[PDB]
């Protein structure tokens, strides 16, 4: 489930 | 004038500008990968979806997202790539970028989408509907998303209204769109084991996804 | 009684039931290249293509061959649940697509198989769709484009036509399932052109040049 | 790209 930098952006500004 | 139209065209990103060759491309699809989350997000029926659906979505549709915003740019041109209003490359320089051949399969995406002077309007509505088609395995209510494809789907067809003609040729055109995304995704896959050409956190994230 | 010609010729040159029968990966090699000869054959019967040159026909037969086979073996599963029927006498499921050694392919398949049950798919949409895939075509090889594009133009009119009368239109729900059928030949031609390299199952020549021409 | 095998299917007006 590599995906944290994604994360990072969804759940942001 | 359709509701769902108008909003698309005011999210639509603003024009991309270039920030070596495929080290330059590998930053600014970082960037674009970044744009097209909070494009995204703005989009109505979108952000109801689960965080994890939402993920999924991204990330199995987000190299097509940019595939077409470069043929939309490429578009006024004839033989040449567009990748940001002040980068574009012929068809040769592409191969001497170390492109491989990425840059013919792109131009005949580009070649596709010119036969059809496809207009603003109609891009949106396409780019919207390609990353509402997503097929990944991942998804878990594929129910809601399938509502949010028809809801484009439907504004698609209102438009052409002015359908199902016009519509469908520009339907047909996706196949072409998820295959080209593939090819670019291989390559610059590979881009990333030979380790020698730099690349930021989210783009190599995204490669692997 | 329907009207429309395309329709009517089309449900009539669709090939008979296919029997795996009466070793797993050897079996499906066997099968792919039977199903090939027989999409050779009703790609001529089609109004519109053996009029194209030889050679465009090549082009297009080498380009879309895995897209007509996937889109049968999805056709055939329609009625069954997590399961391929990869022929009336051949059904295996995930774990089954595991064990014969088709990998990943089972879980691709059946992601295409459930697309389009959610959407019902009727005799006539299916032969529409599949002359559709073939018509689609985006082979760089391809001489005569507009050739090609008036054949696609008169099955995508003959789809309208056809809901117009039976069955977010019908159409396009129908042409959007057609980028996942593509991906998914993508992913059977690379599973297969791997069991080629490896070099321990049995293929026909047919079949391994098929391989290589839609891999270019 | 060699298409003998597909070349005799198609060209077997059989």
């Amino acid at each position: 489930r590599p995906c944290s930098e994604l994360l990072k952006y969804l759940t942001t500004n | 004038v359709n509701a769902l139209v108008s909003h698309l065209l005011v999210v639509e990103p603003e024009k991309l500008y270039a920030m070596p060759a495929v080290a330059t491309l590998c930053d600014l699809f970082d960037r674009e990968i970044v744009v097209t989350i909070s494009w995204a997000k703005s989009i109505p029926g979108f952000s109801s979806l689960s965080l994890s659906d939402q993920m999924s979505v991204l990330q199995s549709v987000w190299m097509e997202v940019l595939v077409l915003g470069v043929a939309q740019r490429s578009l006024p041109l004839q033989d040449e790539l567009a990748f940001a209003e002040d980068l574009v490359l012929d068809e040769e320089g592409a191969r001497a970028a170390g492109l491989g051949e990425l840059g013919a399969a792109l131009l005949q995406l580009v070649r596709r989408l010119q036969a059809l002077r496809l207009e603003r309007e109609e891009y949106v509505l396409l780019k919207a509907l390609a990353l509402a088609n997503s097929d990944s395995v991942h998804i878990e209510d594929a129910e809601a998303v399938e509502q949010l494809r028809e809801a484009l789907h439907e504004a698609l067809l209102e438009y052409e209204a002015g359908e199902r003609r016009r519509a469908g040729r520009l339907l047909l055109t996706l196949p072409l769109l998820r295959q080209t995304a593939g090819k670019v995704l291989a390559h610059f896959y590979g881009v990333k084991l030979e380790g020698k050409v730099p690349m930021h956190k989210l783009f190599l994230e995204m490669l692997e996804a």
